């Protein structure tokens, strides 16, 4: 799940150079600006709250999986505090699973990759 | 390694950190009550390295070739152990952390990568000459990647297009198999003699690389195994 | 005809709507329990752990 | 309008030159001061 | 106007189901949150009883 994380904030990183001046950039540069602001967003995280394995990898393949895009960069961190209490108590089955088969080579196995899409889109379609 | 040029076979060695040898020189020094030279280095800094590089040496019975790392400490260039390292140097290859994430598994940076043996009295005047035009179209490091970046192509670049596409070309051809990852990648290694590399990319830059698309000069050896493959 | 055509769709997308609406509060009435539930399973098994390490 | 921001941008550019050539004049200095420190230190 | 109104309508019905769907898990949490409290304080309690009995 981190590679296309490192490449996207790598690639923000970037190009950080054009969005602090430019205002003409198209609108690839001007999403992808957005979707570096919202995994540096996603990577703010508190004191004394560490988060799990199965946790983290849930929220980064919310993340680098394009469901995250329509949430403002602000809200980002309460999104994920409570898509992270969504988990722990409405899934925790999601949960279990995930951290169950978190050693296999393929990790987006269709099982896994279902029941976590769709508790992703659950948790949209309710919230906001 | 001398006993085995001494008993006539070339022999390639390799140091790993020798920034770590002048390291461990500077302490033994320190620790002798030496006084320090330059900052805080040993005062026998270069004979010390001359004691040790200078058996790296062809002699007409046999050779030891090295190819050793140099770790420099931040990214002084300045400092007395990567200078007095870089005084007994013919090449560098600088391996690119970029090259190595584009999948072209040997990152050794088209720039940045110098030698001293790049010049027509020794190489050959052909082997001189394809080198020059190679990392010449990679001279800019494709300084067009900015204006795409900001002008979308400009919808049409004339002979940029056509210098993009060779440098691009060359850049994916770069790369070779390895008979050591044949068992990972799946994929038999290909032995590439020097001759050949001058005339495929002769070749490649007089222009019959052109009319093939990318991912065909990904991973092979030759330009003749890029041919077959094309054909096939 | 046309206008026809609208007032039969008017009257099914309405019948839809509220259709769906049933099965969104359904959906959020089993989340409900099943929220509750967890919430009050995590909180006795916590509660557990507490007296289990005062021990 | 252009030609009138270049000038004052090539003006302040050329004024904070010269007040980083005057503040790495003064790293220099200290960079020297260090090590004659230290060497003559080492010296002893 | 009719499909003005057959969209109007059916996004009003879906908004007001996922309102109303919204204020049943609000409520629902806010009981167990307040539950929780009272389960963790019952143990708490319990674990200090525990802890005079040690001394």
């Amino acid at each position: 799940v981190a590679g296309k994380l490192k490449g996207e904030l790598a690639q923000f990183r970037d190009l950080a150079a054009f969005a602090q001046f430019a205002s003409d950039l198209d609108a690839t540069t001007k999403a992808q600006i957005e979707r570096g602001q919202r995994l540096q967003e996603l990577l703010k995280q508190p004191q004394y709250q560490p988060l799990p394995v199965e946790d983290q990898v849930a929220v980064l393949y919310a993340a680098t999986n394009n469901y995250l895009d329509d949430v403002p960069v602000p809200l980002i961190t309460k999104w994920r505090d409570d898509f992270l209490a969504f988990l722990r108590t409405a899934h925790p089955e999601v949960r279990k699973l995930i951290y169950d088969n978190r050693l296999d080579r393929k990790f987006p196995t269709p099982e896994v990759k279902e029941a976590l899409e769709a508790a992703i889109k659950e948790f949209k379609a309710t919230s906001n | 390694a001398e006993y085995f040029r001494d008993e006539g076979r070339d022999i390639l060695l390799f140091i790993d950190n020798i920034f770590r040898f002048v390291q461990a020189g500077s302490e033994v020094s320190s620790l002798l009550g030496r006084m320090p030279s330059q900052v805080g280095y040993q005062p026998t800094l270069g004979t010390e390295m001359g004691e040790l590089q200078e058996r790296i040496t062809s002699t007409k019975r046999g050779s030891i070739t090295s190819m050793q790392a140099v770790y420099v400490p931040a990214d002084d260039y300045t400092d007395p152990a990567p200078a007095t390292v870089f005084s007994h140097l013919d090449a560098t290859i600088s391996l690119e952390r970029s090259i190595a994430e584009r999948a072209i598994f040997p990152a050794v940076d088209p720039l940045a990568s110098t030698s001293r043996i790049l010049d027509p009295n020794i190489v050959g005047e052909e082997h001189y000459r394809v080198a020059q035009e190679v990392k010449r179209v990679l001279q800019r490091y494709k300084d067009l990647k900015d204006i795409i970046a900001i002008l979308g192509m400009e919808e049409l670049s004339d002979e940029d297009k056509l210098t993009v596409q060779r440098a691009r070309k060359i850049e994916l051809f770069f790369s070779q198999p390895f008979t050591v990852a044949q068992q990972f990648t799946g994929r038999p290694g290909k032995y590439v003699p020097v001759k050949k590399t001058v005339e495929s990319f002769a070749r490649l830059l007089n222009g019959e690389g052109d009319h093939i698309p990318e991912s065909f000069f990904y991973m092979q050896g030759d330009f003749d195994d890029v041919l077959a493959a094309y054909e096939a | 005809e046309q206008l026809a055509n609208a007032r039969r769709d008017y009257e099914a997308e309405i019948a839809r709507a509220r259709q769906e609406a049933a099965k969104i509060v359904a959906q959020a009435q089993e989340r409900a329990k099943q929220q509750e539930a967890e919430i009050i399973a995590q909180a006795r098994r916590e509660a557990e752990r507490l007296k289990e390490e005062a021990r | 309008a252009r030609m009138v921001a270049m000038r004052n941008a090539t003006n302040n550019a050329k004024d904070l030159v010269r007040d980083l050539t005057l503040s790495f004049n003064k790293a220099r200095q200290a960079a020297i001061t260090k090590e004659v420190s230290e060497i003559a230190s080492g010296a002893a």
